[PDB]
């Protein structure tokens, strides 16, 4: 009789818990389980935070669980109470399809790691492409928030230590009027530009950069994944290149990811001595579970190279590297793949780019 | 006058009966409103137990603002009541305890308020026992607990804006979310040079801390260590791994004691109440329970909070900041000395720090 090793999940509906349980259980079949054994133990989303943070604890962490899977729910409910509530005891969190920044901050999610890479990631995509493409000279334009400094931290890293950032501009989130901020970009002699904001924002952005003629021939328009979606989309000046993360949202792929991931690191765990279970329940334990930090080391430095979603592997923060982006291209009012992604190189398809203008 | 429904909850042991008796000033209000006291016990201090208790307290009673005091050396119990604040809009205060110790980056929508020192605050007490005794040159040691960037940058503002020879030698970064097997935290604590060390961390963090800067003979002779209230915590609560010779400033009752504060937690929710009704001629309606907060949104708001801060009763300014912290707390400056017992050494008081010895004796 092996040992019962639980792991938690919350998930968006209970089709997603039955792939949920069966990928558990091909990861019991796949590996050597006589000593321990996986149990899938899961919950859909509740409908406020407080609801969320008591699920946690009635629901998975009463059953021991040594990690939790958490999907991004369709339809403001994030993962944070989940990342809190398991925080508290050091029980790895596993984000599924949150791209959102803020999760990449260890004083915040101390033990969060994600098989989806957040959104200012996106510039390792721009930085490849302002080589392949010769930008050396880009203005970027990012919005007043956590986000859009994360997008800036990021690309500066990338440059800043070939292209440079010919000026970095920031605005204030929900400002509809842009007109100062772009006539200081219509200055520049650089006319490529970089947007790192949400659907909303980018909108007014282009919106604005029309008034001033800026989405014409001789601008180049470089965008991530917001800045095409939605409302962002129905604006959009044509020629403007965007990315999407494939998969990114396919909760079924990235729940057989995590499971594989997290199994392998499991077993590879229980190799080292001196493994301590989960608390039992959250009623009475003010102690962290002690084995917690070594499990996230082992997470952190696991590697899936034959994932439904590529190649899984973690960087310093937990979030995911070797995410392969579709590379977008809005032509004739119809976003097109001109490209993707592939996790470190850049793959030109034969469907050609059309510029701003051409 | 009408009545407002105000919980105290009180973790662990309490002279119940010498809190209620400081309150007997409730002939001591002469407001709009009468706040209605009622003291419940609390013997759990998990996320489940906290949120259960003050989710039934809620549904069970109409509660106006929470008054909140443990006797735990847990910083958690400030994080989960700030979550709950928030997520409720219901006014907590953090008396004393865990729930007292520095919450950094409270919600936006949070009206959890915190007795004792804000961070930044306490940075600058450090420096200004170090300019006291002309320590200039020391280095600083934090883990990712949150504020430790507040702190640094504090720290740092200060010191590259004043005419005063600090040089601050190195900067360490701990990371204590890792298991530490391959001795990380040891190499990186091998590398400090200077005789003042400041340490930004929880209390658990530093005794494992000062247990590995032990080892590599840090914490001896030649090294004095500085840390802020919440690594200190209970005084009553000595870790053996805390060297003899630990500064710190505190704020752990020593002048300040529980019943006062919860007479004044009581005081600073209801004149907040009063000055609210007589500006608008409401106040929020008590919530009717936690479990539907997702509906009952549009229908909240965190007004009460610039009431909250800006209370001043029997005399006394209970200022808060916005950040959520006692604007003017009397500190008290300790040592933790040969019999490992905590010893007061100075106060700091009107910005102004008042030290017990011109020199250091051995300890
Ligand atoms: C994203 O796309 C990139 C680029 O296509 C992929 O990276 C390449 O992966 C392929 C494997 O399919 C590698 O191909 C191998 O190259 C070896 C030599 O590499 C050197 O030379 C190249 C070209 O100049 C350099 O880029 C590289 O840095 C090295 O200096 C060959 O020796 C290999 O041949 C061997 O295997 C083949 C089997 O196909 C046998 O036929 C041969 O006999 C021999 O045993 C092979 O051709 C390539 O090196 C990789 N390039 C880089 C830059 O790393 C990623 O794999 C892809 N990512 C994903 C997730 O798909
Ligand atoms: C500060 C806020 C915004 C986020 N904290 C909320 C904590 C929390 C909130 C609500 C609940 Cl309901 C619970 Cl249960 C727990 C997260 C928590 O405060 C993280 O605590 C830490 C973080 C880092 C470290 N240091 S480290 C990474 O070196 O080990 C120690 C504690
Ligand atoms: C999502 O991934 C699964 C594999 O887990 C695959 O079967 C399915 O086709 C994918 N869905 C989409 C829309 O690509
Ligand atoms: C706390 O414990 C005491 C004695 O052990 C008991 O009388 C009291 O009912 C307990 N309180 C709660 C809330 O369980
Ligand atoms: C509120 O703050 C103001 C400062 O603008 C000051 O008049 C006083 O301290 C407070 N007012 C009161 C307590 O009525
Ligand atoms: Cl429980
Ligand atoms: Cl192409
Ligand atoms: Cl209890
Ligand atoms: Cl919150
Ligand atoms: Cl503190
Ligand atoms: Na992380």
């Amino acid at each position: 009789d092996p040992k019962i090793v639980n792991i938690g999940a919350v998930l968006s509906t209970k089709k997603h818990e039955q792939i949920f349980r069966e990928a558990v259980n091909q990861a019991n079949k796949r590996h050597f389980t006589r000593k321990i054994q996986l149990q899938a133990t899961s919950v859909t989303h509740r409908p406020n935070a407080i609801q969320m943070a008591l699920s946690v604890c009635e629901d998975l962490i009463s059953s021991q669980v040594y990690a939790i899977l958490v999907s991004h729910p369709p339809a403001h409910l994030t993962p944070t109470p989940i990342s809190y509530t398991a925080g508290f005891y050091r029980i790895p969190v596993i984000g599924l399809t949150t791209r959102m920044s803020i999760y990449s901050d260890k004083s915040i999610h101390l033990s969060f790691l994600r098989t989806v890479p957040p959104y200012s990631h996106q510039a390792l995509v721009w930085f490849e492409m302002m080589r392949l493409f010769n930008w050396n000279h880009v203005i970027l334009i990012v919005s007043d928030d956590h986000e859009g400094r994360a997008a800036q931290k990021k690309l500066e890293t990338l440059l800043e230590g070939g292209p440079k950032a010919d000026k970095v501009l920031q605005f204030e989130p929900g400002t509809k009027n842009l007109t100062a901020l772009l006539l200081e970009a219509k200055e520049l002699e650089a006319r490529v530009i970089i947007l790192s904001a949400s659907e909303d924002d980018a909108t007014a952005v282009y919106k604005s950069a029309a008034m001033l003629d800026m989405t014409g021939a001789g601008y180049v328009w470089l965008v991530g994944e917001r800045e095409i979606s939605g409302s962002a989309l129905r604006y959009a000046p044509d020629g403007i290149i965007g990315l999407q993360l494939i998969n990114g949202k396919n909760e079924s792929a990235h729940i057989s990811d995590a499971v594989a991931v997290v199994a392998q690191a499991i077993h590879e765990l229980f190799e080292m001595e001196n493994i301590t279970d989960p608390p039992r329940g959250c009623v009475g334990n003010t102690n962290i579970w002690k084995t917690g930090p070594l499990f996230k080391r082992v997470l952190m430095s696991s590697k899936y190279p034959d994932g439904v979603t590529g190649r899984i592997e973690f960087n310093e923060d937990g979030d995911r590297k070797f995410a392969q982006y579709s590379i977008m291209n809005l032509q004739n009012r119809k976003l097109v793949q001109v490209g993707i992604f592939n996790g470190s190189y850049i793959i030109q398809n034969d469907r050609k780019i059309i510029w701003p203008g051409g | 006058p009408p009545s407002i429904g105000i919980a105290v909850i009180l973790v662990g042991t309490s002279d119940e009966v010498a809190i209620k008796d400081a309150h007997e000033k409730d002939d001591f209000h002469h407001l709009s409103v009468v706040p209605r006291v009622e003291l419940v016990a609390m013997n759990e201090t998990d996320p489940k137990s906290i949120i259960t208790r003050i989710c039934d307290l809620m549904s069970d009673r109409k509660i106006q603002g929470v008054v909140f005091a443990d006797d735990t050396d847990q910083e958690a119990i400030a994080q989960i009541l700030d979550f709950i604040s928030a997520q409720t809009l219901t006014p907590i205060l953090g008396i004393h305890g865990g729930s007292s110790m520095i919450m950094a980056d409270k919600d936006e929508s949070s009206m959890f308020f915190q007795f004792g020192p804000s961070i930044e605050q306490q940075a600058s007490v450090m420096l200004n026992i170090m300019e006291e005794y002309d320590w200039y040159i020391f280095s600083i040691v934090t883990t990712y607990f949150p504020g430790y960037q507040d702190f640094v940058n504090k720290i740092r503002s200060t010191i590259e804006n004043s005419f005063v020879g600090w040089e601050l030698e190195e900067v360490l970064l701990l990371d204590m979310s890792l298991d530490d097997g391959d001795s990380k935290i040891q190499n990186q604590l091998k590398k400090l040079q200077s005789p003042i060390i400041l340490l930004y961390c929880t209390k658990e963090e530093a005794t494992y801390i000062f247990e590995v800067a032990n080892s590599v003979g840090l914490t001896g002779y030649g090294y004095t260590w500085i840390v802020p209230s919440l690594v200190a915590g209970d005084t009553d609560t000595v870790p053996s791994e805390f060297p003899t010779g630990l500064i710190s400033v505190s704020y752990d009752e020593w002048d300040y004691g529980l019943p006062a504060r919860v007479r004044d937690g009581i005081a600073i929710i209801t004149t907040a109440a009063s000055d609210m009704l007589s500006e608008h001629s409401f106040i929020p309606e008590p919530k009717s329970s936690c479990y539907n907060t997702h509906e009952k949104r549009i229908y909240q708001s965190n007004m009460l909070n610039r009431y909250l801060i800006n209370v001043t009763f029997e005399g006394r300014d209970l200022s808060f900041s916005e950040d959520g912290y006692q604007m003017h707390p009397k500190l008290v400056i300790i040592l933790l000395n040969k019999e490992r017992k905590w010893e007061r050494v100075g106060k700091w008081k009107d910005k102004s720090l008042q030290m017990k010895y011109y020199v250091w004796p051995r300890m």
